[PDB]
C-alpha cells in the first residue's frame, strides 16, 4: 500500500480542517475558500483509495 | 393512486423528499410516486447487483485460478430469452401507463364545481391576485359575487387596437392586454412585500393563470403541481384554468416561479395562506366594504399575521447580501 | 463585466433637480425635494412624502422649514401606507391633475423668500407627528412650458 | 463550477443575477453543442473508416469544412462574453417571448443563435 | 512621478450657504 | 462612387469643439494609437517636467 | 446496398402512422390539460420527416435495382475482388478553412447587422466555395 | 442650468456684452466675441452637479472656495495634448476626452482616472455679480493646456 | 480504449484509475443529493435562495463534491500529455489482445490510408 | 378624460413597472430610480423609444422595439405626471403632439437653410462631442455609448434634450431655448436625410471607414489586376 495510507492520513487532516473553517466563516465569500480546502481533502482521500484500488490488481508491470 | 404507500420510515424514504400534499389529488400523486419508486428500487437493486456479480464472480483471474482456460463459452444468441426480456418491459410500461392515465385524468379534470375562482397575473417579476368569482355560500352579503372592475376591464379591452393604426397581429395591436383580468379586490406583489393569497379550507377552488409579458409558472410544492402562465393563453392553446377539489388543512405555503423569465426569476415568490371558511368570508367582506384597505390590514382583521411567513422579500441591494443576510424583515 | 454586482444602470439616480431621503428600510420617504423660486418672485418647496411604514402608523406632515423660514402649506390629511403627499407651488400644481385612483394628495405651498440664491443649497426640515427628516435641497427655478419660450436679445 | 460556488450559501457572494443567468445558459450550450456533438463526430471520423475498411471518408474536404465551421461556431458563441452586457442569458432552450428582441436585446443573444447555427 | 502640487484639501467642505441682497 | 472627406459636414475649425470618432487618416492611425496605449508616465523634475507623450 | 435501402421503410411507415394518429388525435380528443385543435407544428414536422426517410429509401432502392453484385455486398468475397482503382480523393485543401472564415465573417455581420459585413461575407463565401470547386482544374500557367 | 448639466463658457469682458437691458442693435460686438471664442486656452466647461453628488466632492488644496453652490468650472482643454474634454457623463461624473480617452473625476477636483493624462484639469474660480450674472472671481491658479518643459509640476 | 490505436502508445493505468475514482466519487456526491433538494421544492436556474427554504445544507454538500469532480480532470490532462510523448510503446496490432472490430487488424497507429493489407 | 387616462396608466404601471420603481414611484434601491418629478417627457422618451422596461442591468440600456402603443405610453405618462409633475410634451398650435413642425424654428413645409446653419453650430458645440459630426454615434466610458440619431423622431429628440437620459446631460429650455432646440432638430433631420453628393457615404464615420475600404479591398483588386497581367511563376 504505502503512500495510500499516507495520502489517507494527510487528506483527513485537510478535510477536517476545512470542516472546521466552513463553520467559522460562515456564509461570506471565504466560505467558498473553505469548500475548496474540503474538496482538496476529499480529493487526496480518493487519491489514496485509488492507489489502493490499483495495487489490489495491477494492470501493468514495472518492466 | 388510491392505495396508500407503506408509511413509516419506509414511506419517508420512498417518497424521497416529496411534501405530504395539502389536496386530495396531491395525495393521489404522492401515492403513485411512492409505488413507482418501490418498482424502480427493485430494478435498480437487481441490476446493480448484476454489475457487482460481474466484478466478483466473472473475473478472468478467478476463472484462471480454477482452470477455466483462455476463453469463456462463446455464446451469442438465446432467441427465447432475448424475446422474453423485451416483452416483459412492454407489459411493465403498459401497466405504468394505465395508472398514469388514471392519475392524470383525476388531476387534470375541470369538473370539480369551483366555489372560489382566483385570477392570477404574472409579470416581470411578481404576482397579482384577484377574486373573479365567489359563490354565495361564503360570499360577501350571500349573493354570488363577481369581481370584475368594469371600467378598468373596459380600458384593457379597448387597448386591443391602436387608434394610430399600427395593428399588425391578425388585426390586433401588438400590446393587446384584453386577455388580462382586472378585479376590485386585488393583492399586488412588490419588491418590498410578498403577495399573500388568502383562500378557504375544504372548498373547491379554481385558478386562472396568465402573464403580462413572458412565460412564468405557478409552482406550489404543497400542491405537488405546477402550470405555465402564458401571455395570450388562447392563441397558444394553453389551458389557462385548473381546479382543486379542496385544500385539506390550513396554514401558510410557499410558491415559486418555475419557468425561466429573466433577471429576478429567483425573487418572484408568493404565499398561499389558507384559513377557515368563515374567516375567509370575514376577510372578503372586510375587503369588499372598504376597498382602500390593504392586504396586511385584512389579514390582521381576521387574526392572522400581516405578512408572509413561509417566504420573505429579498434585499434589493445588489451587494448587501454578500455576507449571508439576504432577507429584509417586516413589522 | 458590466453586468456585475456594481453596474452603471443600477447606480443611476433620478434626473431631476431635487434631492431624496429615505432608504428601503425607512418608514417615510421624501422624493425630489427642492426649493422652487420663480423668476417673478413666488417661492415654495416642491417634494413628495411617501408613507411605507409596515406597522401601519399614519404620518401627518406637521411642519416644513427651509433655512429656518417657516413654510405655508395648505391643509393635508395624514399619509396612510402607500399614500403620497405631493407638494409644489400652486402655479405648478395647476398644471397637473389629482388622481381619483390610488392614494395621492396635492397640497400647494409657499415660502416668504429671505433672499436665497439660485444654484445654492439650503437645509430643509420636514417634521411629522411621529418624527423628522432633514435634507439638503438646491434652490432652482421651475420648469418651463416645453417648446414655447424662445430667448431674445432684450 | 462558478455556478456551484455561488450556490454554496444563501446570499449573492460574488455573482449577480444576470451573470448567474449567463453562466447556466452558456454552460448548457457549450456542453451540449461544443463538447457533445463534436466529440461524437470526432470519434466517428477517426474509427469509422477503420471499422468498415475504407482508406478515406467519402468527401474529405467537406469533413475539413465541418471541423472548421464547428470551431467558428464555438468562437462566435463565446464571443458574447466579450461584450459589456455579456453572453446570452435565456437558458439553452431560448424560450420565447423571452428570446424576442423586445425582451432580450443584447448582442450576445444574436451571437448565441449564429453559434448554434454554425455548429 | 506624481505632481507635487495636486493634493487633496485637508479641510472638508463645510456645507456653506449663499444669499443675495434685495430691495424688500 | 464613394465619399472620402465630406468637409461640409464637419464645419469650420473652432478650438472649443470636438467630435467623438475624430481620428486621423489611416496611414497616421498608428501614431494616434501609440498616443492612446502609452500610460501616464510623466516626470516632474523640480521646476521642469517631461510629459508622458515624450 | 439492399439492406440499407430496405431498412428505411421501417421508420417511414412508423412516422407516417404517427403523423396521421397525432393529427386526428389532436383535433378530436379533449382532455383538461390542453385545448382541442390540430397542432400544426408536429403535423408538418412528422409528415416531412417521413418525407425525408421516404426520399432516401426510394432513391437508394431505385439505385440498388441496377447496381451489380458487389464484393462488399457478398458473403464470401475474396480480398482481391476490389483490386484496382477505388476512386479519387482530395489529398489536401486550404479552402475548407477559408470557407469557415467566410461564414464566420458573414455570421458576425448578421449579428451586428452591418450591411457591408453581410455583403463582404456573401462575396467571400461564393468566392471560397468557387475556389474549392475549381481546385483540381486550375490551368497550367502559359508563360 | 439643470442639476446635472454642462455648458461651454468663454471669457466675455463687460465691454463686449450688448445683451439684456443694455442691448443696442447698432453696437456690433461680433468680431471681439469671436476672438474670445477662438482663443486656444479660453474654453471652460461649467458643470452643475446634483446636490447629493456635490456633497461627495473632494476639493484640491487651495481651491476649496472656487465653486458656487453646485456650480463648478473646469478648463475644457485636456492636460494630455490639448483636445477639448467635451464629454461630460452626467451620471458617472467622468469628464472624457475623445482624442485618447482620458477620464477625469469631477467629484475629485478633475483628477485623471484613466488614459494618458497625468495632471488634474484646472479649475476656474467663479461667483455671481450684483446684477445676478455669473462672473470669474479670479484667474486660474496654474498654467493650463498641455504640459511643457518649463511648466512647474 | 482507442488511445493506443490513435497514437501508438498506451496510457498510465494507475493515473486512469485515479481519474475514474475521482470522477465517480465527485459525480455521485454532486448530483445524487440534488434529487432530494429538487423534490423538496428547489427550482432550476435559481441564482439565490432564502435560508428559510431549507435548501442550504444540500447545496453545500453538492458544491463540495462539485469541486472534487472538477479536480478529477487534473490527472486526466496529465495522463494524456505525458503518455502522448513518453508513454509505453505498442508493439502489437491489438494491445488489449481480443479486439473484435477491424481496427485491431492494422498497426498502431494506422498508416495514412489505414490498411497495409486486409483480412 | 384625464382620470380615465390616469386609471389606464396606473393599471399598465402595475404589471410592468412596479418591480423596479415601486408602487408609489419611489424607486427600488438597486433596481431603478425614483420617478417622482420626471414628467410626461421622460415617460414618453423612455417608453416610446422602447428603452423601458429594462430587463437586465448593464452599463447602458439600449433602444429596442417598443412594448407599449403611443396611446398606452401617454396613459402611463399621465399617471406618472400626477406624482409630482416635471417637464411635459411639446404640443402644436392645434393640440396634436408636435412632430414635423419642430424641424426648425422657421419651418413651413420644408427645412430652411439658415436654421440648418445655426443648428449645425449648436450641434457641433453641445452634441457632436458624444454623437459625432452628423450624429453617427460615439463610445463613452466602460461599455457606454452615444446612440445613432437616425431612429429618433422629432418629439424624441426634444424630450431627450429635456430629460437627460442615462449619462446624457440635461438641456433645459433656459439653457437651449425652444428655437435653438428646433434648429438642432432641423440640422439632425437635414443631415440624416440628404444623400452625400460624392457617392456612397461609407457610414459617414470618418477616416477609419475609407481606410478599411482602401487598405483592404482597394489594394486587393489592384493586386488582382497585377496577378492578371503578371506571372505567378
Ligand atoms: C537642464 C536645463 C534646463 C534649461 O535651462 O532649459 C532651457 C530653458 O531656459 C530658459 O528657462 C529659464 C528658466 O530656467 C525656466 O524655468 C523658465 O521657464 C524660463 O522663462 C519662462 O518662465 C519663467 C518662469 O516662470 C515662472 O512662473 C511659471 C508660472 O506662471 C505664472 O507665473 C509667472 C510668473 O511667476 C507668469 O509668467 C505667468 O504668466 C503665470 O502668472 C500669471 O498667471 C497666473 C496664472 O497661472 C496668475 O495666477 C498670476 O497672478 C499671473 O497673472 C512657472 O511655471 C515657472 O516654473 C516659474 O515659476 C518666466 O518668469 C519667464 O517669463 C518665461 O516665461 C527661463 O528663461 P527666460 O527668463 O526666458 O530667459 C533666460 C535665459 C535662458 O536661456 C535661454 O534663452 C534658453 C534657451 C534659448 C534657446 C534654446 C533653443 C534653441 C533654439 C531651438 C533649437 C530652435 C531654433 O535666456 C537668455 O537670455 C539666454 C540666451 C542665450 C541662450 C543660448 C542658446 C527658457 O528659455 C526656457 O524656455 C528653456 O526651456
Ligand atoms: C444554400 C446554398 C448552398 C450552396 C448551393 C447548393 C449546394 C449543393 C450543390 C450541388 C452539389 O452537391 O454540388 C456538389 C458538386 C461537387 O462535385 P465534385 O466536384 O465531383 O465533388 C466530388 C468530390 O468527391 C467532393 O469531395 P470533397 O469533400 O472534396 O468536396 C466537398 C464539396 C462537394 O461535396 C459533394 O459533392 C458532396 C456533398 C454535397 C454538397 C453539399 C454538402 C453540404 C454542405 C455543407 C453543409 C450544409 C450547408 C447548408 C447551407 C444552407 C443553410 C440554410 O462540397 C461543396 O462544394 C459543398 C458546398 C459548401 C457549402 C458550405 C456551407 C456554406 O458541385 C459541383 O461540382 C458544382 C460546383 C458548384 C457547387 C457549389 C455552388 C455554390 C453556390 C452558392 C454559394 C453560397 C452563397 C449563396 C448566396 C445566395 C444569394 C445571397
Ligand atoms: C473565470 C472568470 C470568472 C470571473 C468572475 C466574474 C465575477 C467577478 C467578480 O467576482 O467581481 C466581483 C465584483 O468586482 C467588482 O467589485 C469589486 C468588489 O467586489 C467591490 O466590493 C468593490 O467595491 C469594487 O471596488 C471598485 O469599484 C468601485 C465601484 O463601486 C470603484 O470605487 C473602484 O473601482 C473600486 O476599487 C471592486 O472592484 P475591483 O475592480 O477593485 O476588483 C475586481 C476584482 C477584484 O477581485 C479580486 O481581486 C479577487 C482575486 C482573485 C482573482 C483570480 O473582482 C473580481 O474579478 C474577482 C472575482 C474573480 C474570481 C473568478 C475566478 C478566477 C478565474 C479568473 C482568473 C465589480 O466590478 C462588481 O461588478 C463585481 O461583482
Ligand atoms: C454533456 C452535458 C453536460 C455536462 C457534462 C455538464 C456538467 C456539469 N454540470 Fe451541467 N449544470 C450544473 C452542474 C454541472 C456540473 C457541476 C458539471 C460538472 O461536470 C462540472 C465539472 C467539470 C469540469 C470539466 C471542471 C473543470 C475544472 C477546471 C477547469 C478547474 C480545475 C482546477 C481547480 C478546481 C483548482 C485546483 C485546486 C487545487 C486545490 C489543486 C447545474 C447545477 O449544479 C446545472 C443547473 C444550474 C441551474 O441553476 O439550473 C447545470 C445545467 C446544465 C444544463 C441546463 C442549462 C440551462 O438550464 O440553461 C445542461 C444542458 C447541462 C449540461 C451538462 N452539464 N448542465
Ligand atoms: C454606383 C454609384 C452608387 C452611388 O452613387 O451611391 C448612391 C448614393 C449614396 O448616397 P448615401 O451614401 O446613401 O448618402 C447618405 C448620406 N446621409 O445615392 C443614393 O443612394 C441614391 C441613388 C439613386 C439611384 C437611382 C436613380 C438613377
Ligand atoms: C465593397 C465594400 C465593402 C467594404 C466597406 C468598408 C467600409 C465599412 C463601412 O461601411 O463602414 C460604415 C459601417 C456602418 O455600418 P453599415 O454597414 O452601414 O450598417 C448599419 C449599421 N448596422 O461601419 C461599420 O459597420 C463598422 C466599420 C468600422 C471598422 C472598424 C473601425 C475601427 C478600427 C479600424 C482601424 C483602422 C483600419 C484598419 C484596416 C486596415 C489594416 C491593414
Ligand atoms: C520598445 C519601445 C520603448 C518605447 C519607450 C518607452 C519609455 C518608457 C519610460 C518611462 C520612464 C518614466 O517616465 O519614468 C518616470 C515615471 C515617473 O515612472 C513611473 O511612473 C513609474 C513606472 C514606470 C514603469 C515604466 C515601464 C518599466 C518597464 C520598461
Ligand atoms: C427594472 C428592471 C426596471 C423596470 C421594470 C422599468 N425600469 Fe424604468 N428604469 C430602470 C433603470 C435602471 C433606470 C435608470 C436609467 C436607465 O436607463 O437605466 C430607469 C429609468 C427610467 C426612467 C427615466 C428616469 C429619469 O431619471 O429620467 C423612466 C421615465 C422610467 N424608467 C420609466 C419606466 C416605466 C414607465 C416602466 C414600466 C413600463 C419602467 N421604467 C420599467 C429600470 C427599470
Ligand atoms: C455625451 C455626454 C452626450 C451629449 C453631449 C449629448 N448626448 Fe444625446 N445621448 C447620449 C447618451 C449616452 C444617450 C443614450 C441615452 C439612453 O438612455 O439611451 C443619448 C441619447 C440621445 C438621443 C436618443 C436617440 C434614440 O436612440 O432615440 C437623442 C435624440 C440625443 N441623445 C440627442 C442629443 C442632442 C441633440 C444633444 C445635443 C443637444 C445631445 N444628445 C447631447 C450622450 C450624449
Ligand atoms: C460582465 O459582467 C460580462 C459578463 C461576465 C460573465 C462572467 C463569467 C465568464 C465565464 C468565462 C467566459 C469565457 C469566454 C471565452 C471567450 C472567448
Ligand atoms: S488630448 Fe485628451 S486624452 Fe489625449
Ligand atoms: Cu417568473
Ligand atoms: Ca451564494
Ligand atoms: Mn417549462
Amino acid at each position: 500500500m504505502g503512500k495510500s495510507f499516507a495520502l489517507l492520513v494527510l487528506g483527513a487532516i485537510i478535510l477536517a480542517g476545512g470542516v472546521w473553517y466552513t463553520i467559522e466563516v460562515g456564509y461570506s465569500v471565504m466560505a467558498i475558500v473553505a469548500a475548496l480546502i474540503m474538496a482538496a481533502g476529499g480529493g487526496i482521500i480518493t487519491w489514496g483509495l485509488a492507489v489502493a484500488a490499483d495495487v489490489n490488481s495491477p494492470t501493468s508491470h514495472k518492466i | 393512486c388510491e392505495v396508500a404507500p407503506p408509511g413509516g420510515v419506509l414511506g419517508d424514504f420512498l417518497r424521497m423528499g416529496w411534501p405530504d400534499g395539502i389536496t386530495p389529488e396531491a395525495v393521489a400523486m404522492g401515492n403513485f410516486w411512492s409505488w413507482v419508486w418501490v418498482a424502480a428500487w427493485i430494478i435498480g437493486i437487481i441490476m446493480w447487483g448484476l454489475f457487482l456479480t460481474a466484478i466478483f464472480a466473472w473475473g478472468a483471474k478467478r476463472a484462471e485460478k480454477r482452470g477455466e482456460g483462455e476463453f469463456p463459452k462463446q455464446l451469442q444468441y438465446n432467441v427465447p430469452l432475448e424475446l422474453v426480456l423485451t416483452i416483459v418491459p412492454i407489459i411493465i410500461v403498459m401497466v405504468l401507463f394505465f395508472f398514469t392515465v388514471q392519475t392524470q385524468d383525476k388531476v387534470t379534470a375541470l369538473d370539480k364545481n369551483p366555489e372560489v375562482t382566483v385570477d392570477v397575473t404574472a409579470y416581470q417579476w411578481n404576482w397579482k391576485f384577484g377574486y373573479s368569482e365567489i359563490d354565495g355560500s361564503l360570499a360577501p352579503g350571500g349573493q354570488d359575487y363577481q369581481g370584475s372592475d368594469p371600467e378598468r376591464q373596459a380600458a384593457a379591452e379597448a387597448s386591443k387596437k391602436d387608434p394610430s393604426g399600427d395593428n399588425p397581429i391578425h388585426g390586433n395591436s401588438k400590446s393587446d392586454v384584453s386577455y388580462l383580468e382586472f378585479n376590485r379586490i386585488e393583492t399586488l406583489g412588490t419588491t418590498d412585500e410578498i403577495p399573500v393569497m388568502v383562500l378557504p379550507v375544504n372548498t373547491p377552488i379554481e385558478f386562472n393563470l396568465a402573464s403580462a409579458d413572458v412565460a412564468h409558472s405557478f409552482w406550489v410544492p404543497e400542491f405537488l403541481f405546477k402550470r405555465d402562465a402564458y401571455a395570450h393563453p388562447e392563441a397558444n392553446k394553453s389551458q389557462r384554468v385548473f381546479q382543486i377539489e379542496e385544500i385539506t388543512e390550513e396554514g401558510a405555503f410557499v410558491g415559486r416561479c418555475a419557468e425561466m423569465c429573466g433577471t429576478y426569476h429567483a425573487m418572484m415568490n408568493f404565499e398561499l395562506r389558507v384559513v377557515d371558511r368563515d374567516s375567509f368570508a370575514e376577510y372578503i367582506s372586510f375587503r369588499d366594504s372598504n376597498p382602500d384597505a390593504t392586504n396586511a390590514q385584512a389579514l390582521e382583521h381576521i387574526g392572522q399575521a400581516p405578512y408572509a411567513t413561509s417566504t420573505s422579500p429579498f434585499v434589493s441591494d445588489r451587494t448587501a447580501t454578500r455576507d449571508g443576510e439576504n432577507t429584509q424583515s417586516n413589522a | 463585466c458590466s453586468a456585475g454586482q456594481i453596474t452603471q444602470t443600477s447606480s443611476q439616480v433620478a434626473a431631476v433637480d431635487g434631492n431624496q431621503a429615505g432608504s428601503a428600510n425607512d418608514p417615510v420617504l421624501v422624493r425630489d425635494v427642492t426649493v422652487h423660486l420663480t423668476t417673478d418672485g413666488e417661492a415654495g418647496v416642491k417634494f413628495t412624502a411617501i408613507n411605507q411604514d409596515t406597522s401601519h402608523t399614519s404620518h401627518t406632515l406637521e411642519s416644513v422649514t427651509v433655512d429656518g423660514e417657516e413654510v405655508e402649506l395648505d391643509d393635508a390629511e395624514p399619509i396612510e401606507r402607500n399614500c403620497s403627499l405631493v407638494a409644489d407651488i400652486q402655479s405648478e400644481l395647476d398644471l397637473i391633475e389629482e388622481p381619483e385612483v390610488g392614494c395621492i394628495q396635492h397640497v400647494a405651498t409657499s415660502l416668504e423668500n429671505p433672499g436665497f440664491a439660485y444654484g445654492g443649497v439650503v437645509p430643509v426640515e420636514f417634521v411629522f407627528d411621529t418624527g423628522a427628516i432633514t435634507i439638503d435641497a438646491t434652490v432652482s427655478a421651475p420648469v418651463l412650458e416645453s417648446g414655447v419660450e424662445n430667448r431674445e436679445v432684450g | 463550477l462558478l455556478i456551484r460556488a455561488e450556490l454554496f450559501t444563501p446570499g449573492l457572494q460574488f455573482l449577480s443575477n444576470e451573470q448567474f443567468n449567463q453562466l447556466f445558459t452558456m454552460h448548457g450550450t457549450v456542453m451540449l453543442l461544443l463538447y457533445g456533438t463534436p466529440i461524437v463526430w470526432g470519434f466517428a471520423n477517426y474509427v469509422l473508416p477503420l471499422q468498415i475498411g475504407a482508406p478515406d471518408v467519402a468527401f474529405p474536404r467537406l469533413n475539413a469544412f465541418g471541423f472548421w465551421i464547428t470551431t467558428v461556431g464555438g468562437v462566435a458563441m463565446l464571443t458574447g462574453f466579450l461584450t459589456p452586457g455579456g453572453a446570452a442569458d435565456f437558458g439553452w432552450t431560448m424560450y420565447s417571448p423571452l428570446s424576442d428582441a423586445i425582451h432580450s436585446p443584447g448582442l450576445g443573444s444574436d451571437m448565441w443563435i449564429v453559434g448554434v447555427g454554425a455548429t | 512621478c506624481s505632481p507635487p502640487h495636486q493634493q487633496d484639501s485637508p479641510v472638508q467642505r463645510t456645507n456653506e450657504i449663499l444669499t443675495t441682497s434685495q430691495n424688500p | 462612387v464613394t465619399t472620402i472627406n465630406a468637409i461640409w459636414n464637419l464645419g469650420p475649425y473652432n478650438p472649443s469643439q470636438v467630435s467623438a470618432g475624430s481620428q486621423p487618416d489611416v496611414y497616421m492611425l498608428w501614431t494616434d494609437g501609440a498616443a492612446r496605449v502609452m500610460p501616464a508616465w510623466e516626470l516632474y523634475l523640480g521646476n521642469y517636467t517631461i510629459p508622458a507623450v515624450f | 446496398m439492399k439492406s440499407s435501402a430496405k431498412l428505411m421503410y421501417g421508420p417511414t411507415v412508423f412516422m407516417a402512422a404517427m403523423a396521421v394518429i397525432y393529427i386526428f388525435a389532436t383535433m378530436h380528443v379533449s382532455d383538461g390539460g390542453s385545448v382541442k385543435g390540430v397542432e400544426w407544428v408536429g403535423s408538418v414536422a412528422l409528415v416531412l420527416s417521413a418525407g425525408l426517410t421516404l426520399m432516401l429509401g426510394v432513391y437508394l432502392h431505385f439505385t440498388e435495382v441496377r447496381v451489380d453484385v458487389l464484393p462488399e455486398d457478398w458473403e464470401e468475397a475474396e480480398v482481391a475482388d476490389k483490386a484496382g482503382t477505388l476512386g479519387f480523393f482530395s489529398p489536401s485543401s486550404i479552402w475548407p478553412a477559408a470557407m469557415s472564415g467566410a461564414v464566420g465573417f458573414l455570421a458576425f455581420g448578421v449579428v451586428y447587422f452591418h450591411y457591408w459585413m453581410i455583403a463582404v461575407g456573401l462575396m467571400l463565401l461564393i468566392f471560397t466555395i468557387t475556389k474549392l470547386n475549381l481546385q483540381y482544374g486550375v490551368p497550367k500557367e502559359k508563360h | 442650468l439643470a442639476a446635472a448639466s454642462m455648458e461651454t463658457v468663454f471669457p466675455l469682458p463687460a465691454e463686449m456684452v450688448n445683451d439684456g437691458a443694455e442691448y443696442d442693435p447698432a453696437k456690433d460686438v461680433y468680431e471681439h466675441q469671436m476672438h474670445s471664442v477662438h482663443g486656444p486656452r479660453n474654453a471652460v466647461m461649467l458643470i452643475r452637479l446634483r446636490t447629493a453628488d456635490a456633497e461627495k466632492v473632494i476639493e484640491r488644496e487651495g481651491q476649496e472656495s472656487f465653486h458656487y453652490g453646485d456650480y463648478y468650472a473646469y478648463s475644457k482643454i485636456c492636460t494630455h495634448i490639448g483636445c477639448p474634454t467635451s464629454l461630460y457623463e452626467a451620471q458617472t461624473n467622468r469628464i472624457l476626452c475623445p482624442c485618447h480617452q482620458s477620464q477625469f473625476d469631477a467629484l475629485h477636483y478633475g483628477k485623471p482616472v484613466f488614459g494618458p493624462a497625468a495632471r488634474a484639469l484646472p479649475q476656474l474660480p467663479i461667483t455671481v455679480d450684483e446684477e445676478g450674472y455669473l462672473i470669474a472671481a479670479g484667474n486660474f491658479i496654474e498654467p493650463l493646456g498641455p504640459a511643457f518643459w518649463e511648466r512647474k509640476s | 480504449f482507442w488511445f493506443p490505436k490513435m497514437t501508438g502508445r498506451m496510457m498510465d493505468e494507475r493515473l486512469g484509475k485515479i481519474h475514474f475514482w475521482l470522477t465517480f466519487v465527485g459525480f455521485h456526491g454532486t448530483f445524487l443529493i440534488q434529487h432530494w433538494v429538487g423534490n423538496m421544492g428547489m427550482p432550476r436556474r435559481y441564482a439565490d435562495y432564502l435560508d428559510s427554504d431549507g435548501f442550504t445544507i444540500y447545496n453545500q454538500i453538492s458544491t463540495v463534491f462539485s469541486f472534487l469532480l472538477g479536480l478529477s480532470v487534473i490527472p486526466f490532462i496529465w495522463n494524456v500529455f505525458k503518455s502522448w510523448r513518453y508513454g509505453e510503446l505498442v508493439t502489437v496490432d491489438d494491445p488489449w489482445g481480443y479486439g473484435n472490430s477491424l481496427e485491431w487488424a492494422t498497426s498502431c497507429p494506422p498508416p495514412r490510408h489505414n490498411f497495409a493489407s486486409l483480412p | 378624460d384625464d382620470q380615465a387616462l390616469i386609471s389606464e396608466g396606473k393599471d399598465l404601471y402595475d404589471v410592468a413597472c412596479i418591480t423596479c420603481h415601486g408602487v408609489n414611484l419611489q424607486g427600488v434601491e438597486d433596481r431603478g430610480p425614483s420617478l417622482v418629478g420626471v414628467g410626461e417627457g421622460a415617460v414618453y422618451f423612455q417608453v416610446h423609444s422602447g428603452r423601458m422596461p429594462i430587463l437586465r442591468n448593464e452599463a447602458q440600456a439600449e433602444r429596442k422595439a417598443p412594448r407599449y402603443t403611443e396611446a398606452q405610453t401617454l396613459a402611463i405618462a399621465a399617471y406618472v405626471a400626477a406624482n409630482g409633475g416635471g417637464p411635459g410634451l411639446v404640443y402644436n398650435e392645434d393640440g396634436t403632439l408636435a412632430m414635423e413642425e419642430l424641424r426648425g424654428e422657421n419651418y413651413d413645409g420644408q427645412i430652411t437653410s439658415a436654421d440648418v446653419a445655426r443648428g449645425g453650430d449648436l450641434f457641433r458645440l453641445n452634441c457632436a462631442s458624444c454623437h459625432n459630426f452628423t450624429g453617427r454615434g460615439g463610445a463613452l466610458s466602460s461599455g457606454k455609448y452615444a446612440p445613432n440619431l437616425d431612429a429618433a423622431n422629432e418629439q424624441e429628440i426634444y424630450q431627450a434634450m429635456l430629460t437627460g437620459p442615462q449619462n446624457m446631460p440635461k438641456f433645459s429650455d433656459r439653457q437651449l431655448s425652444a428655437d435653438e432646440k428646433k434648429d438642432i432638430i432641423a440640422f439632425i433631420k437635414s443631415t440624416k436625410e440628404t444623400p452625400s453628393p460624392g457617392g456612397y457615404s461609407l457610414g459617414s464615420l470618418g477616416p477609419v471607414a475609407e481606410g478599411l475600404f482602401m487598405w483592404v479591398f482597394g489594394i486587393l483588386v489592384l493586386v488582382a489586376a497585377a496577378m492578371w497581367i503578371g506571372s505567378r511563376s
